């Protein structure tokens, strides 16, 4: 996660649910990523409730 | 029994509170968990009074 928290070639990186400093520290099972684009009028909407 | 309630946390162990979770935001979650805890432990001392 050095090239998603540490580093930053992406615009924006949000962590809700989870701490984005410590992401490296913690161990999960399986992820799974969805990939998909939106317009930027429409990218607020990407968080719970 | 009082130690298995969360308080309207995510987990019920302060570890995992201090490991898994921003500090920011986890010292408030650790005072809110110890502040219930306490609550409790004061509602039990009563009782015993």
């Amino acid at each position: 996660y050095s090239v998603l928290y540490n580093l930053a070639p992406f615009f924006t990186f949000k962590c809700y649910g989870v701490s984005p400093t410590k992401l490296n520290d913690l161990c999960f099972t399986n992820v799974y990523a969805d990939s998909f684009v939106i317009r930027g009028d429409e990218v607020r909407q990407i968080a719970p409730g | 029994k009082q130690l298995s309630s969360k308080f309207g946390a995510i987990s019920s162990v302060l570890n995992d509170i201090f490991s898994r979770l921003d500090p920011p935001e986890a010292e408030v979650q650790i005072d809110r968990l110890i502040t219930g805890r306490l609550q409790s432990l004061q509602t039990y001392v009563t009782q015993q009074l």
